[PDB]
RNA sequence: UGUAACGGGGCUAAACCAUGCACCGAAGCUGCGGCAGCGACGCUUAUGCGUUGUUGGGUAGGGGAGCGUUCUGUAAGCCUGUGAAGGUGUACUGUGAGGUAUGCUGGAGGUAUCAGAAGUGCGAAUGCUGACAUAAGUAACGAUAAAGCGGGUGAAAAGCCC
RNA sequence: CCCGGCGAGGGGAGUGAAAAAGAACCUGAAACCGUGUACGUACAAGCAGUGGGAGCAUGCUUAGGCGUGUGACUGCGUACC
């Protein structure tokens, strides 16, 4: 049942069914979305190779959420030479739902 | 019931009195009763003055029956502390402290 | 207008020793050593975000070797044909499927032995 | 600070933190660094500045209406009773009545009123045209602000 | 003589888990009164095994 | 997704014998190390004991190329005042011939509460009788 | 002081020299987001950007834009016993200084916005004052002239009385 | 009233809106010292954290997943001025 798709600069082996937190996309809020770089397939064996992608597969997802994730502080500080910084930093993301393992 | 009775500002510091109130701790009143009569130590008769009013305490206003008793809580907290001086050689002085309990004792059922 | 500052600089101390809370002795007690191992916290932090990312590497890149030289192929010819087979594949998912589906995983290496 | 300029203790020797007086800022009961001295604040105006600037303010009340301009205004007798039942017809309530000509009866009774104002047309100034909600000035009154402007 | 830098709770701590003391938990009865005491030691009212000692 | 991470509760550990005649102490230890350590299972993970159980049959008739049979030294100190106690490859196995694979195999495991653990795996042996029959250990080469 | 002159185990190849494709490997480069500084840009317009390339380690130091505090004006206004400030938790939120809301405690003050003025922010100065730790229930209890027993009173007596 | 030495100190009752407003008396922070609950902790080496991470203990709604506390084991890691 599950496949193997690019997104977000990376890889995801997600199966039909289950929610999926990647980069954000610009997508609305409850449109949808097509994946074509589909990199692999698995059911009985297995639709791998395609070279980058299979070649009739698309991986359709429906968009859940538009969130950002964690505060992530980032403290930089030279021990001895009068200096240190405070940065936060919160991720956006988009949770999708895999509907369609073509 | 629960019937807390407690001695404060009793002239004996914790460390000292927290000794002898590990003795008693989730034991029946009449067995609490005497081993603070045969424990050798101050602590043991400052100790034993509260929870024997704790018990008469607990007879008196709110829950009777001496024998259902056991010393749920008993504790001991740092109470003030009295400064003094206490002169030493070569001129010095030095700061005694003379320290202070609040016993408290707690005879639930 | 006198400026007397017992109520904001309690709240600043009060916020570091709430980020300190869970360390041993007076690190988590103490503003004046907690401050540090808080900065420290911080230091190792912006760190190991980076060696979060070289450790997992490793740790796939040695489950793959595993799951390879179980089939017959040492990693280093099984990456590189992958790579002259043009299968973009990465490690996190070879490691991930090498554990769960070797029924699948097997199929990968014979594609691995053609190139 | 009172005091004496006696060191407590001597230099070295004694395993202290040298001082040299009780009265130092960084001790307590007696220093205060920088300490404030009885000053002026008071800061200068340029004439033209100050009469610019009545001039832009007081314009400004002609687009907004706060400018309330009139004939002869004057309460009866000495009576606060009155002006407060005069402004009700009028529809105001928070003012400076600006007069050429000041009467001891209107500003007798406008002392206790404390959202009422009654100043000489010599006598405004920038903040109370501002600070007023409404500005009622007598046909006189704008003659000789205009005049004193210029 | 002087400590380096100044041990801890739990140090302080490990060293007074022997200090605590332990109960007599071994009270005796005498034979004929039934009171309480220690072994081999007199009665508050003055008996030893059954037998008047001191008035 | 969080990776998988093997669960020391779910760990299937195996059981297997080596018969260390003949072979190379060296390149045995290795291969001993890294199946101890649980590195040859898919499933490896580093901060959990994944590997299997091993018996090292006829330890003492292990072979060694070069001068290394009386050349190699086996140096200790028994933390005394001067004690430094040596002992050459020769007289380890003519006393402890146990001690060689131990030696061989714990310096290449990892040092620490782990690296103890994956020793206890490994069960070395002089003669060619193991009391290890009861667990069903299978032939490893 | 201890192997102690491969980092170790260990090796006749896991050394050396020569070639050959592999792979690992950094915050380097590419990928996908997000932020900001400049310079150009169709020339927009009084600046958002179809953009657009580009940077963006940083001590001394120089230049920008902000947070917060007590106080004055807006304020005899507004929020407040249907619970203020302060104390103490929790959950959101901003790139940061922080901000918002609310549980308990507290029992009466607080203060939007935009301006103004500062005793305006502390971890260090063998800082200054108070509080509390540590060593530690450790040393010591002040002349080595010496106590012993009985009775008395008392809640209790080695020390008080006889 | 009750315990105690016709004590210190408490516990009831009673006043009061309130007595953790009872005179050591508004508010009552921190250091520091405790009592009880959950987990960890007696073959294990080091600025005591940090990324990874099993188990165990607790909540929520669902008939499956999270948060919080804990942190076995493990890569890196020599405080601040
Ligand atoms: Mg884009
Ligand atoms: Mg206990
Ligand atoms: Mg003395
Ligand atoms: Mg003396
Ligand atoms: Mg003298
Ligand atoms: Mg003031
Ligand atoms: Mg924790
Ligand atoms: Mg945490
Ligand atoms: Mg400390
Ligand atoms: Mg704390
Ligand atoms: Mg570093
Ligand atoms: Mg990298
Ligand atoms: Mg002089
Ligand atoms: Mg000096
Ligand atoms: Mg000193
Ligand atoms: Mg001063
Ligand atoms: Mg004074
Ligand atoms: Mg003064
Ligand atoms: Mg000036
Ligand atoms: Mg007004
Ligand atoms: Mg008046
Ligand atoms: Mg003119
Ligand atoms: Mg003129
Ligand atoms: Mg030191
Ligand atoms: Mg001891
Ligand atoms: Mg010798
Ligand atoms: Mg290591
Ligand atoms: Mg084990
Ligand atoms: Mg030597
Ligand atoms: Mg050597
Ligand atoms: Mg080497
Ligand atoms: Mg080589
Ligand atoms: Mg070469
Ligand atoms: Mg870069
Ligand atoms: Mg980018
Ligand atoms: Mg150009
Ligand atoms: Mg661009
Ligand atoms: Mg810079
Ligand atoms: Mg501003
Ligand atoms: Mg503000
Ligand atoms: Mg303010
Ligand atoms: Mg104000
Ligand atoms: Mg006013
Ligand atoms: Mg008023
Ligand atoms: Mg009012
Ligand atoms: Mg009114
Ligand atoms: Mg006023
Ligand atoms: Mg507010
Ligand atoms: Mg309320
Ligand atoms: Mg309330
Ligand atoms: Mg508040
Ligand atoms: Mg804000
Ligand atoms: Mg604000
Ligand atoms: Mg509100
Ligand atoms: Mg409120
Ligand atoms: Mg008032
Ligand atoms: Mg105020
Ligand atoms: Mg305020
Ligand atoms: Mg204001
Ligand atoms: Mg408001
Ligand atoms: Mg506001
Ligand atoms: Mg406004
Ligand atoms: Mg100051
Ligand atoms: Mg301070
Ligand atoms: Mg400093
Ligand atoms: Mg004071
Ligand atoms: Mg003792
Ligand atoms: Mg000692
Ligand atoms: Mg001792
Ligand atoms: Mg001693
Ligand atoms: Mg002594
Ligand atoms: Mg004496
Ligand atoms: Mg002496
Ligand atoms: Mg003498
Ligand atoms: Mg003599
Ligand atoms: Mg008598
Ligand atoms: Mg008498
Ligand atoms: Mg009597
Ligand atoms: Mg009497
Ligand atoms: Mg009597
Ligand atoms: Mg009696
Ligand atoms: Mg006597
Ligand atoms: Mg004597
Ligand atoms: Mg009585
Ligand atoms: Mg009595
Ligand atoms: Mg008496
Ligand atoms: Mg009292
Ligand atoms: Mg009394
Ligand atoms: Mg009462
Ligand atoms: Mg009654
Ligand atoms: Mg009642
Ligand atoms: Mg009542
Ligand atoms: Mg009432
Ligand atoms: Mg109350
Ligand atoms: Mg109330
Ligand atoms: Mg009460
Ligand atoms: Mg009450
Ligand atoms: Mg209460
Ligand atoms: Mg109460
Ligand atoms: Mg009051
Ligand atoms: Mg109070
Ligand atoms: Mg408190
Ligand atoms: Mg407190
Ligand atoms: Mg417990
Ligand atoms: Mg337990
Ligand atoms: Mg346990
Ligand atoms: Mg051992
Ligand atoms: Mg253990
Ligand atoms: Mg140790
Ligand atoms: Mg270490
Ligand atoms: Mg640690
Ligand atoms: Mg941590
Ligand atoms: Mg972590
Ligand atoms: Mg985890
Ligand atoms: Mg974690
Ligand atoms: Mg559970
Ligand atoms: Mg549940
Ligand atoms: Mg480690
Ligand atoms: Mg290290």
């Amino acid at each position: 049942m599950y496949a193997v798709f690019q997104s977000g600069g990376k890889q995801h082996r997600v199966s039909e069914g289950q929610t999926v937190r990647l980069e954000k996309l610009d997508i609305a809020t409850g449109e949808t979305v097509e994946f074509a770089e589909v990199l692999m397939i698995a059911n009985g064996e297995e639709v791998k190779i395609g070279v980058p992608f299979v070649d009739g597969g698309v991986i359709k997802a429906e968009v859940v959420a538009h969130g950002r994730g964690e505060k992530v502080k980032i403290v930089k500080f030279r021990r001895r030479k009068h200096y240190r910084k405070q940065q936060g930093h919160r991720q956006w993301f988009t949770d999708v739902k895999i509907t369609g393992i073509s | 019931m629960e019937t807390i009775a407690k001695h404060r500002h009793a002239r004996s510091s914790a460390q000292k009195v927290r000794l002898v109130a590990d003795l008693i701790r989730g034991k029946k009143v009449s067995q609490a009763l005497d081993i603070l009569t045969y424990t050798n130590k101050k602590a043991a008769v400052l100790v034993k003055k509260v929870l024997e009013s704790a018990i008469a305490n607990a007879e008196h206003n709110d829950g009777a029956d001496i024998d259902d008793l056991k010393v749920t809580k008993i504790f001991v907290d740092e109470g003030p502390s009295m400064k003094r001086i206490m002169p030493r050689a070569k001129g010095r002085a030095d700061r005694i402290l003379k320290r202070t309990s609040h016993i408290t004792v707690v005879v639930s059922d | 207008a006198r400026v007397k500052r017992g109520v904001i600089a309690r709240a600043r101390h009060k916020k570091i020793l709430k980020q300190a809370k869970g360390y041993y002795g007076a690190r988590s007690r103490v503003y004046r050593v907690a401050f540090q191992a808080v900065i420290k916290a911080g230091q190792y932090a912006y760190r190991d975000r980076r060696q979060r990312k070289r450790q997992f590497r490793q740790l796939w890149i040695a489950r793959i070797n595993a799951a390879a030289r179980q089939n017959g192929i040492s990693y280093s010819k099984f990456i590189n044909g992958l790579k002259k087979a043009s299968v973009e594949i990465d490690r996190k998912i070879l490691a991930d499927i090498a554990v769960f589906d070797k029924v699948a995983f097997t199929a990968l290496v014979e594609k691995a032995k053609a190139a | 600070v009172t005091g004496s300029g006696k060191k407590p203790w001597r230099q070295k020797g004694t395993g202290r933190a040298r001082s040299g007086s009780i009265k130092s800022p960084i001790w307590r009961s007696g220093g205060v660094t920088f300490a404030a001295r009885p000053q002026d604040h008071s800061q200068k105006v340029n004439k033209k500045m100050y009469r610019g600037a009545l001039k832009s303010i007081l314009s400004e009340l002609v687009r907004q209406d706060r400018l309330i301009v009139v004939e002869k205004f004057s309460v009866e007798a000495p009576k606060t009773k009155l002006l407060a039942q005069k402004l009700k017809d009028m529809a105001l309530e928070d003012v400076l009545i600006i007069t050429g000509e000041l009467d001891e009866n209107l500003f007798l009774a406008a002392r206790n009123l404390h959202k009422v104002d009654v100043r000489d047309a010599t006598g405004i100034d920038p903040v109370s045209l501002i600070a007023f909600d409404k500005v009622v000035m007598t046909a006189d009154a704008v003659k000789q602000v205009e005049e004193m402007l210029a | 003589a002087v400590q380096q830098n100044k041990p801890t709770r739990s140090k302080r701590g490990m060293r007074r888990s022997h200090d605590a003391l332990t109960a007599v938990t071994s009270l005796s009865v005498d034979k004929t009164s039934g009171e309480k005491h220690l072994r081999h030691h007199i009665t508050a009212d003055g008996y030893y095994r059954g037998r008047k000692v001191i008035a | 997704m969080k990776t998988f991470t093997a669960k020391p509760e779910t760990v299937k550990r195996d059981w297997y014998v080596v018969d260390a005649t003949g072979k190379t102490l060296g390149r045995l230890a290795t291969e001993l190390a890294r199946r101890l350590r649980g590195k040859h299972k898919a499933e490896y993970t580093p901060h959990v004991d994944t590997g299997d159980y091993i018996i090292v049959l006829n330890a003492d008739k292990v072979a060694v190329t070069g001068n290394k049979r009386t050349d190699k030294v086996y140096y200790h100190h028994t933390g005394h005042i001067g004690g430094i106690k040596q002992a050459t490859f020769e007289e380890m196995i003519a006393r402890r011939p146990e001690r060689v694979i131990e030696i061989a195999v714990k310096g290449m495991l990892p040092k620490g509460p782990l690296g103890r653990a994956m020793f206890r795996k490994l069960k070395v042996y002089a003669g060619n009788e193991h009391n290890h029959a009861a667990q069903q250990p299978q032939v490893l080469d």
